[PDB]
């Protein structure tokens, strides 16, 4: 359990220490939120996938998954938020938030979703 | 009629020479309101395209959307390719679970 949150929060590739949770827990049927950070003033799209299987969940403001669960928005001027609107164990895994900015910024989240 | 399906020849492996440029061709038949990505899968994985559009690196890579004799032909050019583009690079679709293809890309130097 321990190695499988490192070998996801270990795809992390940034300037700086990620300043969001990169690991979160929810229970079954309740919304998660993951926490994608950018530069103030920049103008970067950012993409969200999920690396069990590589899906493209977001890209840009638009959903990409055909998933209705997940939506993507910017929380604040510095902050997009993934949404995942009723979340389910299947869900639990590692998500990487892209950044298309020069060094190519990764950061990555760990979900785990609790089943009662 | 049918899901989205990638055909063959799709995804090709290759070994190119440094500097050339090299093309992934995802073909997609029955695609509908689908949508293709194209990702590096290197760990972690980078994004490079969604539907029509460039996502990093604009004089990198292009992307050409539905060509081909029947309009359905997904080609992604990577140009000048470097030691750094070796590894392996996947057409995606949308569906779920998501239909994917994949070929490996090698790069020679002199
Ligand atoms: C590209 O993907 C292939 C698999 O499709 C990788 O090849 C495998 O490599 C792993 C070790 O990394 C071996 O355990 C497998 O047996 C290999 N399988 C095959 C069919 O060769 C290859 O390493 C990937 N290239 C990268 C990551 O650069």
């Amino acid at each position: 359990a321990s190695e499988e949150v490192m070998a996801c929060l270990r795809q992390e590739r940034s300037r700086v220490e990620n300043p969001s949770q990169t690991i979160v827990n929810v229970v079954a049927e309740n919304p998660a939120y993951l926490h994608c950070s950018v530069p103030p003033d920049a103008e970067h799209e950012i993409a969200w996938t999920r690396v069990s299987d590589g899906a493209l969940l977001t890209a840009g403001n638009r959903t990409f998954t055909r998933d209705p669960r997940w939506q993507v928005s910017k929380k604040s001027a510095n902050i997009w938020v993934l949404n995942l609107r009723r979340a389910e164990q299947q869900d639990s895994g590692c998500y990487l938030c892209e950044i298309n900015d020069k060094h190519n910024t990764v950061y990555a989240v760990y979900l785990k979703v609790l089943e009662p | 009629g049918a899901p989205p399906t990638i055909q063959q020849p799709s995804m090709s492996s290759a070994v190119a020479l440094l500097g050339q440029d090299v093309d992934f061709t995802c073909i997609v038949n029955d695609l509908g309101s689908h949508m293709v990505a194209f990702v590096k899968a290197d760990s972690p994985p980078r994004l490079l395209s969604f539907d029509e559009k460039v996502f990093r690196r604009r004089n990198k890579y292009e992307l050409k959307p539905r060509i081909g004799d029947l309009h359905n032909e997904w080609v992604l050019t990577i140009k000048n390719v470097q030691e750094s583009d070796r590894g392996n690079y996947s057409c995606q679709i949308n569906t779920e679970p998501i239909t994917l293809s994949t070929g490996e890309l090698d790069v020679k130097v002199p």
